[PDB]
DNA sequence: ATCGATGTATATATCTGACACGTGCCTGGAGACTAGGGAGTAATCCCCTTGGCGGTTAAAACGCGGGGGACAGCGCGTACGTGCGTTTAAGCGGTGCTAGAGCTGTCTACGACCAATTGAGCGGCCTCGGCACCGGGATTCTG
DNA sequence: CAGAATCCCGGTGCCGAGGCCGCTCAATTGGTCGTAGACAGCTCTAGCACCGCTTAAACGCACGTACGCGCTGTCCCCCGCGTTTTAACCGCCAAGGGGATTACTCCCTAGTCTCCAGGCACGTGTCAGATATATACATCGAT
């Protein structure tokens, strides 16, 4: 059967997801995570429908920006594969 | 209760710049946030400039200096001309 | 008693000079507010509003649409070397990202 | 609880694809989960602090907008 | 004859300058540079004696931190010599 | 052209305080440009505050305020 | 007309409650200022001052000195994980850097 | 003419923590600017808290919340503890 | 195993100007009283948040074949560090000038506070055409 | 160069954006008056300029070794494709906790006047730190 060579599909996915605009994390799992973390600070809290959407938009923007910085750190070492030390270097220079 | 917004003024400007184009509710909400952001930034710097000089009154010179400190070069260059023209016509009326 | 005429009509602006003067008084920025401050601030806010809406409308036209949507505002701001500097720390909901791929990653 | 496992491997890959990453090492997933958890904890602590000062019991979108604003990142479209 | 091996004097200088706190740039050449830059904004300006000292303290504190960041991104590439691309990467990740 | 007053030995001393062991021959000309770009953004603000007050003498407080606006708070000069 | 005594003596503080109350009213932060605000703010400022001075004084003895100088303040701040987080952006004149050399650079 | 600084109160604290140590004028200047900085941060946040709730007055509740937002986890607990102790001693005097 | 040539630090004596304390006095904090509107309490409405069921396909989890990427080892050639002799101009100590920052006095143009009037713009309603979804055809690009 | 992926075109159809009406409370016009700040004149601090001298630091050269770079080999861990399964998403029904508002009234803060002591300039003097000299002992490179 016909088979695409390694990496041909990855570029197509990059183009697809850079051209789109929808959210990428599942809503119910994220909502349960948010309600779990909050329970450490105050009990019996309630959340508005828009607060979870605001938190999800902020988290996805943060992670996309961190991956953009990490890819430059990978290329500097002449590699293609990103590795944990690239994340640690980016975070150290950003001062996080 | 009644909530104020800039939606009608943004729409009047849009009708002046592009008569045939329209705007969605989400874009209007973004524009309504951008206006309040810049308003608070300029009023903040104008207030700091007044206290550093022991003045009790905010004037057009405080706004002009805050504009020159906050906006980049070409934007500040044009905005200062717009404000000067508006104040001159208002006073001449 | 003379017939009222709005301050915005005297200055020729679209934005409300009266509302701006009210907001300047209620925010406690200072104990006195001069008469020239609100006309200048209104003229500056109107200039920046029209400066953004023009680029957004051009982006909407290139996409062959008639209504402006947040994607067009993101494309307008991030393609201008001065708007992007003033609004660098701002994230716009449903704005997405600009297409960009590192040349090292493309095939030979 | 196990709810941190809800951020599956495919979701992390989609996020990395939007950022232009072509090839991903198998150890990146646990690192990304650890990086995300501290961010959520920091924002939620501030949001609950504003909620408690108002004596409310429901957490509203404004508490989130103000928290993000304090951290130094501004969100447009939800209010303010 | 007598001669030290490459790198021992460099380490001894590192240990020297990290212990002291004096300024390292020449005062008079820096002052002439400040006078030359300000002339593009306004003529016949005067400067208080403490303004030049505040500027010099700020500039040296900035350059030391930039070199600290550049050295980490040099080591990451498994090198020891710092090069221009390390400065460029540090400044890009810092957002300046 | 006084940028040449920032000599190579001074740059090396700054690199030593920062912990750099070995330095490439092209670092000097890159550092001069970086410093030249940094100084202009502070002086422009200091002069703006000086002009608003209608003074002719640039003052230490103008520099303190110029730096604080950029996020670089300096303690010691009042 | 009883003999006057300071509010700081009633609260048991060294800092000036009266000066703080004056500075709040003169800043235009709000139109009204309550009675308890200055006592609380004075106590907070006294606490942070005593903590900084204690660490600086300990750093002075470690160098057999008898007078505190900026170097001791820098070493006191940069060696404490809490104070260093609060004062991360502050630059202290004549403070210098901490001694640190990467293990990769030391001799084999 | 007449200046105003905290050097008296800083010296009074120093002689309580370390009665055998002195402080140079250059260090005193840094200690004097430190208090002005933290004072401005806390008063700023307290004003924003009052404005968001639509209140005309600043009270100890605004100061306590600003402290809990600005100071780290360990510094906040002690600062809040002695702030409340001071207020209780004042109100019970 | 160690030698010996360099380097950093310590111990003693002499000096000087930075720090700690006391005095005079003036302007800003404390005591006493009055007026009034901001905040605290209680009660009502109703809206939007939490909880549950049924069910269908979009999305995640698990296997496996193989190839192209990360990593270690080797050779080589030239860029940088260490040390010397020469020469440039920074640092210091002194004197003199005058530009302009800081202050007091006079006074008059500006903005704040009230009252009466009415129209600008916000909330509820209607509706129709911009957009999106389905299906089939045309073009591109890759192994 | 066969064929798998993306784009586009013609048809259907619905609910989001554009426009109208009622109406009430926020902005305008007119008047008084108190003090913020614009202008004129003076004092005297400290920023700018010039000179002579010593010697600290910058500059230019030689040389040799340690580093950066390019090439080769190999092996194992990512990617792409297929099958099974699990829990996300949509739509519909209940109910009651908590947000938002109104009406009352009381107690907290702002303001004016008096008066008196806290803390700000100024002057003095003595000892902590800076420096020169001598020397101890630790480290680095070759034998």
């Amino acid at each position: 059967p016909h088979r695409y060579r390694p990496g041909t599909v990855a570029l197509r996915e990059i183009r697809r997801y850079q051209k789109s605009t929808e959210l990428l994390i599942r809503k119910l799992p994220f909502q349960r995570l948010v309600r779990e973390i909050a329970q450490d600070f105050k009990t019996d809290l309630r959340f508005q429908s828009s607060a979870v959407m605001a938190l999800q938009e902020a988290c996805e923007a943060y992670l996309v920006g961190l991956f953009e910085d990490t890819n430059l750190c990978a290329i500097h070492a002449k590699r293609v594969t990103i590795m944990p030390k690239d994340i640690q270097l980016a975070r150290r220079i950003r001062g996080e | 209760s009644r909530k104020e917004s800039y939606s009608i003024y943004v729409y009047k400007v849009l009708k002046q710049v592009h008569p045939d184009t329209g705007i969605s509710s989400k874009a209007m909400g973004i524009m309504n946030s951008f206006v309040n952001d810049i308003f608070e930034r300029i009023a903040g710097e104008a207030s700091r400039l007044a206290h550093y000089n022991k003045r009790s009154t905010i004037t057009s010179r405080e706004i002009q200096t805050a504009v020159r400190l906050l906006l980049p070069g070409e934007l500040a260059k044009h905005a200062v001309s717009e404000g000067t023209k508006a104040v001159t016509k208002y006073t001449s009326a | 008693r003379a017939k009222a005429k709005s301050r915005s009509s005297r200055a020729g602006l679209q934005f409300p000079v009266g509302r701006v003067h009210r907001l300047l008084r209620k925010g406690h920025y200072a104990e006195r507010v001069g008469a020239g401050a609100p006309v200048y601030l209104a003229a500056v806010l109107e200039y920046l509003t029209a400066e953004i809406l023009e680029l957004a409308g051009n982006a909407a036209r290139d996409n062959k649409k008639t209504r402006i949507i947040p994607r067009h505002l993101q494309l307008a701001i991030r393609n201008d070397e001065e708007l992007n500097k003033l609004l660098g720390g701002v994230t716009i909901a449903q704005g997405g990202v600009l297409p960009n791929i590192q040349a090292v990653l493309l095939p030979k | 609880r196990d709810n941190i496992q809800g951020i599956t491997k495919p979701a992390i890959r989609r996020l990395a694809r939007r950022g232009g990453v072509k090839r991903i090492s198998g150890l990146i997933y646990e690192e990304t989960r650890g990086v995300l958890k501290v961010f959520l904890e920091n924002v939620i602590r501030d949001a609950v602090t504003y909620t408690e000062h108002a004596k409310r019991k429901t957490v509203t979108a404004m508490d989130v907008v103000y928290a993000l604003k304090r951290q130094g990142r501004t969100l447009y479209g939800f209010g303010g």
